[PDB]
């Protein structure tokens, strides 16, 4: 089941010196002071600055790993990209703040907000689900 | 899924030109594990003609025995392989080979001083008799049977210009070569192709319209006919895109920079493939396409 | 050895079919290790190359005696401006493929013919 | 043999297995592999050499529980033969038409 | 088999060296493919090993 | 010493252009391109194997011991 | 019998791994090897189902006895979809799970490597190495993971599992980086 | 100083494959 949703306001897609994965800094339109920065690979899921992403970190997907066979539905039929990864870090940047840190296989997320909406995060194996 | 019908459906072959040794083709939508595979076998492992064992009787030229042996086993020889058989390294020399395995070669000559040469005359030709040794001069011995089995097709180099050696008076040179099936794995002599490889279908993505001067430019950095200017109006398309060397002269400058983006399309091979001359290119890729397919079928025959 | 000071003892004698080949069909008789270059820094050889190749295709030979070349007429775009005009890469760099698996490697090869 | 199963890697269930073959290289394991791969029901399909200087290929079929690695290997086979075949053909069509 | 070489010195001519030629054109490729040419190490193709590049008695 | 019957990196036989590639030379006043693109020669590879033969037997050849000098 | 013993035991090479002229470490991977592991632990490496699986048993190779399970096993995806795509990271994370032994956890290592933060872009965290139970979750293998660097990833396999696995880590590892050199080779050149 | 003087005569030596 799920354990965070909100819609994010893209600032900037910073490319670095790489060649499919980018860096994204989004702000989230729905709290004051709930922000992202997150690493996706562009050649799969191409993000612009100044766009609008429904981000969501859910504890699984039904509704080990194996390749899709004919008949079979998941949580991630409704977002476009979903990446898997895990925490391993809870760093409180002040009162009534937190951040939370994800990483994707070595893409890295720092998901930061008031501690009240993301106090369901714990330090477990954690699916990030995308949509447009 | 992927199944034999799902990739019959969608591949397809394209033959752009075929010599006697040179067969330009195409092989679309297939993966580069076969493309590959079928390049390897092209190169190591069909088999071919090429003299193996020397036997000197009497050499005097500056070209040493093994240099000589060495040459006369890299001369390619028009026969085709499936005329003879395979040989038993076990048996012993002496019936180690036989009239159906194994093709003779002889190359007996003598050098002589022309005494007609003229005052101030240094062509050697014209001063020496014999003084430039050809591999035409590989006469062929038949033996047993073969003799009525090739003489549909008498034994030839494939280049009979090949110069073997030099000769000067007094020197000769006598020998028998024996010419086996074999490989290119084991020599490289046996290889049947000159170079058998292939090659990605260029591609170019042009991003953004290249309208102006700028296209008569941008078709500059291409070779001749990859690029055209467009009859309506003055944008740039994509004509041809084997005809591209993949060279990048247009990332060199500032001005294409995000313009066009240099890729490949990764089920698309380009073959070509050259022979030596005991074989033509399209029979080396059939030879190449039955072999993997008979490894593949002494695997399932393989009790395991 | 080169007649850089590039001595190295041959280690294997790699299959033609394994060995890397690239766009033209070519397969080098010699593969030399990136990794000698950044510490003995003879980039003479990266030049030589240059120049062998182009002058293999142009069918001419170049001069090679020091101080012909200057701070401005640098051999590098010289030799390069060369490769091009015969429709190679200007930087000697070559797309080769693998020829172990059969894929494209990721980056252009750097190729040439050196003495 | 040819093929060879090496019994320290077979497993009881069968769906585990890898097989020594001598006298072949990158030119058949690598078409091998990715045939094999074409099978929804096998797990992991890779294949190893150990050494460049011995002519020995090493193929892994890891299965899902529904067949074993061995009828894989066969299925991977079959499927090799017959991509060949219907490139021969496709190929001798081209030429016939030239 | 030498060969003269395709990038020389002007002097190469000058001295006469094409009587003695010392080594032979060679396509060298500065590529790190093999995993066996690290330290000093050089691979030679086998194919052109077999044609009779750099041989010698 | 004497030209190689085969290429070295690709094995196209270039040991029977030598006489070719020296009469292209010196009858017709080809450059060394234009004679080998005339001659069959299109890679590098093969073109510099007749490039740069230097043809020692001639030199070789004219120490004859089986002849008076 | 006595100084095969001897050979085997004490003076064996797997026993060197630390001189005792400081303590310092003195086996590693050199160049080659060392690149190589740069360009697979990037950000920028994505491998499909067969390229992960290939890399994975090419270097392990479970007949000899690099695996500790019997039977190689593999990790989810890092991205579901659109297509499944393991990273090299990834590649470094099974290789770890498949040498090092079971009914043990993983090595929690935090360091640090030669390439700073500022040539992978901006706000980069590249620089700082990471493991969490056996998995690498930043920064790349660089010379001071396999090398002669105190406090990399192989001097802590060595210091918790003992010399053996850390043999088997420098092994597999050499095996790794060099089967991928040959599929991405890497090279040098003028524009350089 | 007189910057060494380029060859003449240069033409597109090298095609792909078929062509
Ligand atoms: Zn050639």
């Amino acid at each position: 089941n799920t354990l965070f949703d909100d819609i994010f306001q893209v600032s900037e897609v910073d490319p670095g010196r790489y060649n499919k994965v980018c860096r994204i800094e989004a702000a989230s339109t729905t709290q004051d002071q709930c922000k992202l920065t997150l690493d996706i690979n562009v050649e799969l899921f191409p993000v612009a600055a100044q766009d609008s992403l429904t981000v969501t970190i859910a504890s699984s997907l039904n509704l080990s790993w194996r390749p899709p066979q004919a008949g079979d539905r998941s949580l991630a039929d409704d977002y476009d990209y979903v990446m898997y990864g895990t925490a391993y870090k809870f760093e409180e940047v002040s009162k009534d703040l937190i951040a939370v840190y994800y990483s994707f296989g070595g893409l890295l997320m720092r998901l930061e907000g008031n501690y009240r909406n993301l106090n369901n995060l714990k330090q477990e194996n954690a699916y990030l689900l995308i949509r447009r | 899924e992927w199944n034999v019908e799902k990739f019959k459906k969608d591949f397809e072959v394209n033959i752009s030109s075929l010599d006697a040794r040179e067969a330009n083709f195409d092989l679309i939508n297939i993966d580069t594990s076969i493309a590959n595979a079928f390049r390897r076998i092209m190169i190591s492992e069909v088999p071919s003609v090429a003299a193996e064992y020397v036997y000197f009787f009497n050499n005097t030229s500056v070209i040493q025995d093994e240099v000589l042996a060495h040459r006369i086993g890299l001369v390619p020889l028009k026969v085709d392989p499936d005329m003879l058989t395979w040989v038993d390294s076990n048996l012993p020399d002496d019936e180690k080979f036989t009239d159906e395995n194994t093709i003779v070669l002889s190359l007996n000559v003598k050098c002589t001083r022309n005494p007609d040469a003229p005052k101030g005359s240094t062509d050697p030709k014209e001063l020496y008799n014999n003084a430039h040794v050809y591999a035409r001069d590989l006469k062929f011995e038949p033996q047993g049977r073969q003799s009525t089995t090739f003489a549909d097709c008498p034994v030839v180099p494939a280049d009979p210009d090949i110069l073997l050696a030099k000769l000067r008076p007094g020197q000769e040179i006598s020998l028998k070569a024996h010419c086996i099936l074999g490989i290119g794995g084991d020599h490289a002599k046996f290889s049947p192709v000159s170079t058998a490889s292939y090659r990605l279908l260029p591609q170019i993505n042009i991003l953004q319209p290249i309208k102006g001067e700028s296209a008569r430019r941008f078709q500059k950095c291409f070779p001749p006919g990859v690029i055209g200017i467009d009859e309506g109006s003055d944008e740039a398309y994509v004509k041809d895109a084997r005809k591209d060397t993949v060279s990048r002269e247009v990332l060199r400058y500032e001005e294409f920079a995000d313009k066009v983006k240099l890729g490949r399309v990764r089920n698309h091979f380009i073959f070509n493939v050259e022979s030596a001359g005991a074989m033509t290119p399209e029979e080396i890729f059939f030879k190449s396409v039955r072999i993997l397919k008979n490894k593949a079928e002494y695997l399932k025959n393989c009790p395991i | 050895s080169s007649r850089h000071g590039q001595k190295g003892v041959c280690s294997r004698k790699w299959p033609t079919i394994d060995m890397p080949f690239s766009e033209t069909g070519i397969q080098p008789d010699i593969i030399i290790n990136p990794h000698a270059f950044p510490s003995r820094m003879t980039i003479g050889m990266f030049v030589e190359s240059l120049a062998g190749k182009a002058g293999a295709l142009h069918g001419i030979a170049q001069d090679s005696t020091p101080w012909i070349f200057n701070e401005d007429d640098t051999p590098a775009d010289y030799f390069g401006e060369q490769l091009a005009k015969a429709g190679y890469n200007y930087h000697g760099n070559e797309p080769m493929y693998s020829g172990a698996t059969g894929e494209e490697l990721r980056a252009d090869i750097y190729v040439g013919v050196v003495y | 043999e040819k093929i060879k199963l090496l019994t320290q890697a077979t497993s009881e269930d069968g769906t585990s297995a890898s097989f020594q073959i001598v006298e072949e290289d990158h030119t058949l394991g690598n078409a091998l592999r990715y045939v094999i791969m074409k099978n929804p029901d096998v797990e992991f399909c890779g294949y190893s050499i150990p050494h460049p200087s011995e002519n020995l290929l090493n193929i892994r079929i890891q299965t899902y529980g529904e067949t074993t690695a061995v009828d894989a290997l066969q299925k991977g086979l079959k499927d090799l033969m017959d991509l060949c075949d219907v490139v021969e053909s496709k190929f001798t069509e081209k030429i016939k038409s030239m | 088999t030498g060969q003269t070489p395709i990038v020389k010195a002007n002097l190469y001519d000058d001295y006469g060296m094409d009587n003695f030629p010392n080594g032979f054109n060679a396509v060298v490729a500065v590529i790190s493919y093999t995993g066996y040419d690290m330290d000093d190490a050089m691979i030679i193709n086998k194919s052109a090993d077999e044609r009779g590049f750099g041989y010698g008695t | 010493m004497i030209v190689p019957v085969r290429c070295f990196s690709c094995g196209k036989v270039v040991g029977d252009k030598w006489e070719s590639y020296l009469n292209l030379l010196q009858e017709d006043e080809l450059d060394e391109g234009t004679a080998l693109s005339r001659l069959g020669l299109k890679r590098y590879c093969c073109r510099r194997m007749i490039l740069t033969h230097v043809d020692l037997i001639e030199k070789f050849l004219r120490y004859n011991p089986l002849e008076k000098r | 019998e006595n100084a095969r013993a001897e050979a085997l035991n004490l003076a064996n090479t797997d026993s060197q791994y630390l001189t005792p002229t400081s303590g310092s470490p003195v086996r590693g991977l050199i160049q080659d090897h060392i690149s190589a592991g740069v360009w697979l632990t990037s950000k920028d490496s994505f491998f499909t189902r067969e390229q992960y699986q290939q890399y994975i048993y090419g270097c392990i190779r479970p007949e000899d006895g690099h695996t500790t399970r019997s039977k190689i096993v593999t990790l989810p995806p890092t991205i579901f979809k659109p297509y499944p795509l393991w990273t090299g990271k990834q590649i470094i994370t099974t290789v770890l799970l498949n040498v090092t032994p079971p009914d043990m956890p993983g090595i929690n290592l935090i360091s640090k490597n030669k390439i700073k933060n500022e040539y992978w872009g901006k706000g980069s965290l590249e620089n700082e190495v990471l493991f969490k139970d056996g998995a690498l979750l930043c920064g790349i293998l660089d010379k001071s993971q396999y090398g002669a660097s105190k406090y990399g990833i192989v001097h802590s396999l060595h210091e918790v599992y003992g010399p053996e696995v850390a043999a088997k880590v420098l092994s597999v590892l050499g095996r790794l980086f060099t089967n991928y050199i040959t599929a991405t080779a890497f090279t040098c050149g003028m524009d350089d | 100083r007189k910057d060494v003087p380029k060859v003449e005569g240069l033409k597109l030596e090298h095609f792909a494959t078929g062509y």
